[PDB]
């Protein structure tokens, strides 16, 4: 595992990399380094028991003006649009194998789907809870 | 090792610096090369490039190179040998001024011939080098040089400004040489002495031989105190000479020190005669060879792991990036300099842990 403390106190995010490697003998994007070759990348998620979700949850409940001031997907537009440009790669990726990938493309395109109604299902709550008080 | 010593044998085989009048042809050039060999196989060459440049000022300064070819040949020779880019740059811009100093005499004596200065014209000869390269000091010391060269300086100095304006010039009294005559009875010798001599020996002229004390002669030379002794040690104590030209010394003692208030005068019927037969048109050299002109290991450890810093920093680097990361990440410490960056360098592209690029040759790769 490596993690980059300066970037990630710059920048906001977190820096988690987790890491193996293929064995010698086994050949077969400057960023990575100079043996890109022989060391790969993989995925990270994370996981919180009902406990710890509970009392996560009732912690960052002192967010309030933050959680109905937010007003998200005017701050993450550039990860959105991202996220959109690696949908339509994976869906060319597919659609290439058709003539499996396609459950995965699906899935991604719900899961942003779901962040953008999400997003919109908020601002409408906003918009119903302060904007129609008092004419 | 020999070191020195064998920088010696280059003296007594490129140029007559003293007793080097043994050169037999150009066969020497060739064991001069055995010699330069030697230089490869053997280490410390700091000390050996040292007296290689001390030597090569001493000759170029005084005009005593038995070979002018050989001279200019020996440059590309130890180039190929193997020695720092430094030495070598600094002896082409002393063979470049040099070259320049020629014509600059020559537009001197050309231009100034109506005036008449003090001497003849054709008596007087300009060598303006650079100082970046041709010396190293820069502290100024001064002689009281006679009336006959106080009209002399000016004139030089006011050339050099009308032909080169925007340069200084400061006149370096240790190394220029001269020949004076004498009158001591019997006969009439040539000397060659440097100007602290010079001045020493005409500080006892506007009053006969008589006799003068160390500090009437302190106070009249205006010299800088201890070096004034030095330059009477080399009128006092010349080697292989029958009689000295000051024969004097008081409470006899020694010429290294403990001068104290010795009473030096000059012998008006001194014996110095060549052969010790009939000095009638004899002539003596008295400048000899002059030629006047954080622990290491525990330092050096300091800046390796910063360039391994400023590598895993950033792969991907120049030579002129890295100097400058360098020179910025090491304010706080010492102030770098530029033999050790290089050694630093070579150091660390010798164990492998940077790449040299092929397409480029200034750009550096993270191992």
């Amino acid at each position: 595992v490596v993690i980059d403390p300066t970037r990630t106190i710059s920048a906001g995010k977190v820096n988690l990399g987790a890491f193996r490697t293929y064995p010698k003998g086994y050949k077969p994007i400057e960023d990575f380094g100079v043996h890109c070759k022989q060391y790969y990348a993989l995925e990270v998620s994370y996981f919180k028991s009902s406990l710890d979700r509970k009392l996560l949850e009732l912690l960052w409940n002192k967010y309030w003006v933050n959680t109905l001031s937010s007003s998200s997907l005017l701050t993450n537009a550039d990860y959105t649009t991202g996220q959109v440009f690696d949908l339509s790669e994976k869906l060319e990726q597919s659609e290439a194998q058709l003539g499996d990938k396609l459950a995965k493309a699906t899935r991604d395109s719900c899961k942003t789907t779901i962040e953008a109604i999400h997003g919109l299902m908020s601002q409408v709550i906003k918009d119903k809870l302060f904007n129609q008080i008092n004419i | 090792k020999c070191p020195e010593l064998l920088a010696n044998y280059c003296d007594m085989l490129l140029r007559k610096t003293p007793l080097s009048k043994k050169l037999t042809s150009e066969e020497i050039e060739a064991k001069l090369k055995e010699v330069l060999l030697v230089l490869k196989y053997v280490q410390n060459k700091d000390v050996f490039m040292r007296y290689h440049k001390a030597h090569l000022t001493r000759r170029l300064i005084l005009d005593i190179s038995a070979d002018s070819e050989i001279e200019e040949n020996m440059v590309e020779w130890l180039r190929e040998v193997g020695m720092p880019a430094d030495y070598v740059n600094k002896l082409a811009r002393m063979f470049q001024d040099i070259k320049v100093s020629e014509d600059l005499n020559q537009a001197f004596k050309e231009m100034h011939k109506n005036n008449k200065l003090a001497l003849p014209a054709d008596s007087v000869n300009i060598k303006i080098l650079n100082a970046g390269a041709w010396s190293r000091s820069s502290e100024k010391v001064f002689v009281s040089l006679p009336t006959e060269l106080e009209d002399l300086i000016p004139e030089v100095e006011e050339f050099y400004k009308k032909n080169h304006s925007g340069r200084k010039l400061h006149w370096h009294h240790l190394m220029s040489n001269g020949i004076i005559t004498f009158k001591n009875e019997v006969g009439q010798y040539d000397l060659e002495v440097t100007t602290f001599q010079l001045a020493v020996l005409f500080a006892w002229n506007q009053r006969p031989r008589e006799k003068i004390s160390f500090e009437n002669l302190k106070l009249a030379t205006e010299l800088p105190d201890a070096e004034l002794r030095r330059t009477l040690w080399s009128l006092v104590a010349f080697p292989k000479l029958k009689r000295q030209v000051l024969l004097y010394e008081p409470q006899v003692n020694s010429p290294k020190d403990f001068t104290e208030g010795t009473l030096f005068s000059v012998n008006q019927e001194f014996s110095l005669i060549k052969n010790a037969k009939v000095q009638k048109r004899g002539k003596i050299n008295l400048i000899g060879r002059l030629q006047l002109t954080g622990i290491v290991q525990l330092r050096i450890l300091r800046t390796q792991e910063a360039i391994i810093q400023i590598m895993k920093m950033r792969k991907k680097i120049s030579n002129a990036q890295l100097q400058t990361e360098l020179v910025e990440i090491l304010k706080n410490m010492f102030l770098p300099q530029k033999k050790m960056i290089k050694e630093q360098i070579e150091w660390l592209i010798e164990h492998k842990y940077i790449r040299r690029d092929e397409s480029d040759i200034n750009t550096f790769i993270y191992m």
